[PDB]
C-alpha cells in the first residue's frame, strides 16, 4: 500500500511517496537523494513525535487510508548544524482571501 | 527519479518529481530545474502540487478514481492558477 | 448519425455499476441518435439491467452534466452474452484537468446569473458559462 | 356479425401499411406496438394508463368482425397513439414512432378510400 507525504522543514516542502513497509530510515534516505545531507543528519516526526529509524511509516501511524495523493499526510524534519540537532519549526502557508459574498 | 524546486510568490519552496511537474503545459515549455512563480500563493501551489501526485497517480488506473476536494476558500484562487498553468 | 443504437433485437443483460462520488444518470442513445434519460444510480450502487445487442450507452452526472467514464472509455455498447454471462460497465470518473475540475467547484457554488461579478480574468468567464452538455460532446466524438 | 369482404379487403390493407413501415433506413417502427407489455414485467404501466391495446389485438377485431366502419377502427388506433404519448415522455423514441405512424394511417385511409 503506497503513502503519499510531504516532508516539511520551515520553508522547504518535498512531495514524495512511499510504502507503508518502508522504514523511516529509508525516508531519510529519500531526503539524502533530494536535499543533500546524511540520515544521521535528519529527524523526522509525525505532528510532535520522535520518529525512530527502524520503526515501519505503518506502526508510525501513516496508513495508505489517511496518507493520499489528494491530501497527503505531513511530517516534520528538522536538521543538525554540528553539535545539537535545531527545533522542529514548520512556517505555515499562506492564508486565503475571506470568502466573496456573491459565492456564499 | 529526477526533481523540480518550484518557488511561490511568498518564498515558499516545493520540491516535486519532474514527470509530476510536467503535468502542467506552462511549466513543461519552461523547463524545455528551478522555477519561480510572481501571482501564484504557497496555499495555492501546494494544492496544484497535490493534483500533480494525484493525476500521475490515477492516470490509466482502472481499479476506481476518488474526486479531488477543493474547498470553497481556494476554488477562485487554484482556478486561475490552472488556467495560467493549463493543467 | 454514425453514434446510435443499432436494432438488433437480441438480449443483453448489463450490470451497471456506480464506482463515484456522483449521482450518475444512465443515458441511452436511441435509433435515431438522439440521447433519452433513465433512472439515475446513488453514489456506490450496482443494478442488473436488461438491455440488447449493439445499443450505444454513454454516463453523465444527474445534476451538472460532467461526463462520467466507464470500463476507461467514454461511451459503451454491450454485446451478446457468451453462455449467459452479465456485460459488466463500471463507470467510473475520469482524472479531470485542473481547470475544468475547478470549474465544476465554483459553478456548483455560484448561480449562473452571478458568473460576470467574480474577480477573474476575462477569458474565465466564457470558460465558466460553457457548461457541460451532452449534444455537444456527441458532435465531439465523432471522429 | 360476419362484415362485407371488401371492407375486410382494406380493413386489413391500412393495417398492413402501418405495419410494415421501414421508414428509409430499414427499421420496423410498428414493431414494439403488435403485443402489449406483460402484466407481470412492470404493473406501473396497466396502473397509468386506463384502456391497453396493440396491433395483434387490432388485427384480431377485423377476424372477430367488430369494426363496423373506417371511424370505428381509426377509433382505437388513435387511443393505442394515445396511450404511448401518454406514458412515455415528449422526445423518446416510442413518442416519436407513434407520431409517425399516426400520420402513416392518415394518409392510408385517404389513400384506401379513393
Amino acid at each position: 500500500m503506497d503513502v503519499f507525504l510531504m516532508i516539511r522543514r520551515h520553508k522547504t516542502t518535498i512531495f514524495t511517496d512511499a510504502k507503508e513497509s518502508s522504514t523511516v530510515f529509508e525516508l531519510k534516505r529519500i531526503v539524502e537523494g533530494i536535499l543533500k545531507r546524511p540520515p544521521d543528519e535528519q529527524r523526522l516526526y509525525k505532528d510532535d513525535q520522535l520518529l525512530d529509524d527502524g520503526k515501519t511509516l505503518g506502526e508510525c501511524g501513516f496508513t495508505s487510508q489517511t496518507a493520499r495523493p489528494q491530501a497527503p499526510a505531513t511530517v516534520g524534519l528538522a536538521f543538525r548544524a554540528d553539535d545539537t540537532f535545531e527545533a522542529l519549526c514548520i512556517e505555515p502557508f499562506s492564508s486565503p482571501p475571506e470568502l466573496p459574498d456573491v459565492m456564499k | 527519479m529526477m526533481y523540480v524546486k518550484l518557488i511561490s510568490s511568498d518564498g515558499h519552496e516545493f520540491i516535486v518529481k519532474r514527470e509530476h511537474a510536467l503535468t502542467s503545459g506552462t511549466i513543461k515549455a519552461m523547463l524545455s530545474n528551478e522555477v519561480n512563480f510572481r501571482e501564484i500563493p504557497s496555499h495555492v501551489l501546494s494544492k496544484v502540487c497535490m493534483y500533480f501526485t494525484y493525476k500521475v497517480r490515477y492516470t490509466n488506473s482502472s481499479t476506481e478514481i476518488p474526486e479531488f476536494p477543493i474547498a470553497p476558500e481556494i476554488a477562485l484562487e487554484l482556478l486561475m492558477a490552472a488556467n495560467f498553468l493549463d493543467c | 448519425p454514425v453514434l446510435r443504437s443499432v436494432n438488433s433485437r437480441e438480449p443483453s443483460q448489463v450490470i451497471f455499476c456506480n464506482r463515484s462520488p456522483r449521482v450518475v444518470l444512465p443515458v441511452w442513445l436511441n435509433f435515431d441518435g438522439e440521447p433519452q434519460p433513465y433512472p439515475t444510480l446513488p453514489p456506490g450502487t450496482g443494478r442488473r439491467i436488461h438491455s440488447y445487442r449493439g445499443h450505444l450507452w454513454l454516463f453523465r452526472d444527474a445534476g451538472t452534466h460532467d461526463g462520467l467514464l466507464v470500463n476507461q472509455t467514454e461511451l459503451f455498447v454491450p454485446s451478446l452474452n457468451v453462455d449467459g454471462q452479465p456485460i459488466f460497465a463500471n463507470i467510473t470518473l475520469p482524472v479531470y484537468t485542473l481547470k475544468e475540475r475547478c470549474l465544476q467547484v465554483v459553478r456548483s457554488l455560484v448561480k449562473p446569473e452571478n458568473y460576470r461579478r467574480l474577480d477573474i480574468v476575462r477569458s474565465l468567464y466564457e470558460d465558466l458559462e460553457d457548461h457541460p452538455n451532452v449534444q455537444k460532446d456527441l458532435e465531439r466524438l465523432t471522429q | 356479425s360476419p362484415n362485407p369482404p371488401k371492407l375486410t379487403k382494406q380493413m386489413n390493407a391500412i393495417i398492413d401499411t402501418v405495419i410494415n413501415y421501414k421508414d428509409s433506413s430499414g427499421r420496423q417502427l410498428s414493431e414494439v406496438f403488435i403485443q402489449l407489455p406483460s402484466r407481470k414485467e412492470l404493473p406501473e404501466y396497466y396502473e397509468l394508463i386506463r384502456k391497453p391495446v396493440d396491433f395483434k389485438k387490432i388485427k384480431e377485431r377485423i377476424r372477430n368482425h367488430k369494426y363496423r366502419s373506417l371511424g370505428d377502427l381509426e377509433k382505437d388506433v388513435m387511443l393505442l397513439c394515445h396511450n404511448a404519448q401518454t406514458f412515455n415522455l415528449e422526445g423518446s423514441q416510442i413518442y416519436e414512432d407513434s407520431i409517425v405512424l399516426q400520420s402513416v394511417f392518415k394518409s392510408a385511409r385517404q389513400k384506401i378510400a379513393k
